[PDB]
């Protein structure tokens, strides 16, 4: 909802502040009791964040003291009104510091840009944000021997081992569609859904190839908000050339 | 994992 443009500005400063004006403490204290497994994991998860913030050239303060910029919990930020008035969580908080679960700080870090022989047949862009951009891709010397209309498929599901995982969202099939690749680098989309695939906002019919287009958007889980996944497909048109280069 | 599909109405 901010442009491209505002968010990169938005990116743009606050690197500079992490590697000059930044100075974070990481909370000790935690406010459940548990198992000493589940306490090593979220101090494994600890030293991935201190990591993740030196490398933005940010300071670690092993001390809650007068220069501190930001703390970094596990503890419940939104109940932080609950706790003692001795608490540092309650003094950061009413002295207007900054203060990140562990979940808004690793959202930070992957904000900040922290975190083979085979050609690009097109991008993948998820643009409600649950999926990282990832690139389907296909060897023209493989694509080019195949005889058959389908030179290959890509499934995309619930299930991890498809070659695209939409993510584990019950109303979502183990395989819900597939990109089929053409004969000239044309892309079909095939809908083997239970609930469903849309093209463009259109739902399409079951089991039937559909031509794909520049930009155009896929989207499943509708008829619940939460649920819905949009992927836009941007196809390599360079893909093509290097087919007919190699006839 | 590979749970069956929550159908809709």
């Amino acid at each position: 909802h901010m442009t491209p443009k505002e968010l990169l500005e938005w990116q743009t400063n606050w690197k500079k502040i992490m590697k000059r004006d930044s100075r974070i403490y990481f909370d000790i204290t935690d406010d459940v009791e548990m198992n000493t497994y589940n306490k090593s994991k979220m101090d494994k998860r600890r030293d991935l964040l201190k990591r993740g913030f030196l490398t933005l050239g940010a300071q670690i303060t092993q001390f809650f003291d007068t220069t501190v910029t930001i703390v970094i919990t596990r503890r419940s930020v939104e109940n932080i009104y609950l706790l003692k008035d001795t608490d540092i969580l309650s003094r950061a908080k009413k002295n207007y510091m900054k203060v990140w679960s562990y979940e808004k700080a690793a959202r930070f870090l992957k904000n900040l840009d922290v975190d083979i022989g085979e050609n690009i047949v097109c991008r993948v862009i998820c643009t409600t944000g649950q999926i990282p951009i990832r690139d389907l891709s296909a060897d023209i010397s493989q694509v080019l021997k195949e005889k058959r209309s389908i030179k290959k498929v890509w499934t995309f599901g619930r299930n991890p081992a498809c070659d695209y995982h939409l993510g584990n969202i019950s109303r979502l099939s183990n395989k819900h569609f597939q990109i089929l690749l053409g004969e000239d680098g044309n892309l079909l989309l095939n809908d083997i859904s239970t609930n469903g695939t849309w093209l463009n906002g259109q739902k399409v019919e079951k089991n039937s190839n559909q031509l794909l287009s520049q930009g155009d958007e896929i989207t499943v889980g509708v008829g619940v908000e939460s649920d819905i996944l949009s992927l836009v497909i941007f196809i390599n048109d360079k893909f093509k050339q290097c087919l007919e280069q190699n006839k | 994992d590979g749970e069956s599909t929550d159908e809709d109405d």
